[PDB]
């Protein structure tokens, strides 16, 4: 096509998503990760994990508003995950970097898995 | 706005 | 923070936002221009024009899945304006130009409304 | 991947 291109209206688009999120404004689902509880919209997780896309395309889960993870997920690493989903931000250090590369293999989330695994190599 |  | 950022992140996270309107999946809202009607996500129509931000946050039209939209509302504008919303490209012609510009102001864009008063006043 |  002969398309005009606005450079940071994709980012924009998420900084939005994100103001709404820290707003609870249009959440429609709880993940429910051990003993913490964390409000999303399905639609940003889906587009930003693989099992996320999984489950809400699933005709009975995509109706559900609680979602509850394996009791092997890390709440903290899970929290820093769903971050990345909203700002493109990894906060990724060496105390928490084996919960967020399991946490990101779980989700499907492939871009984070190869940094762990690159940040790691680095490291031995 | 840029040519994409 | 000590933050490492994914560049393609929320170009990715739109192009799968575009991807879920156009199989029709989770879209909770239908815009309504004259004798046509748009689904789309409520989340990216509020991050995208101040018009949605302020309907969809109101404690009453939250709750709806139909809007109606000013009868004067240019359909193709509208269609225009909406895939500029899922992609960040904007199909401006010389055809289309006035009604996408009085649109785009009704929807409070004002990133297209700025672009579009530039392209006319390049060709006066 | 990128130091913002
Ligand atoms: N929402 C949506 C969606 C759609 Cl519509 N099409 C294709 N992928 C989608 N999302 C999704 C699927 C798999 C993975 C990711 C996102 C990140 C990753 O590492 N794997
Ligand atoms: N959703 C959301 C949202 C939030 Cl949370 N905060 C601030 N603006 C938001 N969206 C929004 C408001 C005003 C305008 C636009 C988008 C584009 C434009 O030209 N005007
Ligand atoms: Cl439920
Ligand atoms: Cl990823
Ligand atoms: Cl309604
Ligand atoms: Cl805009």
């Amino acid at each position: 096509d002969s398309c005009i291109q606005f450079t940071r209206h994709a980012s924009d688009v998420l900084l939005n998503l994100n103001r709404l999120r820290s707003r609870d404004i249009l959440t429609d689902v709880v993940i429910v990760v051990s003993r913490e509880q964390f409000r999303a919209h399905k639609t940003v997780l889906m587009a930003c994990s693989g099992l996320f896309y999984s489950i809400f395309t699933d005709q009975l889960k995509c109706n559900l508003s609680v979602i509850n993870l394996d009791p092997e997920i890390n709440p903290e690493g899970f929290c820093i995950l769903l971050d990345f989903m909203y700002t493109s931000r990894l906060n990724l250090r060496e105390g928490n970097i084996m919960a967020v590369m399991a946490t990101a293999m779980y989700l499907q989330m492939e871009h984070v898995v190869d940094t762990c695994r690159k940040f790691i190599k680095a490291s031995e | 706005w840029v040519i994409p």
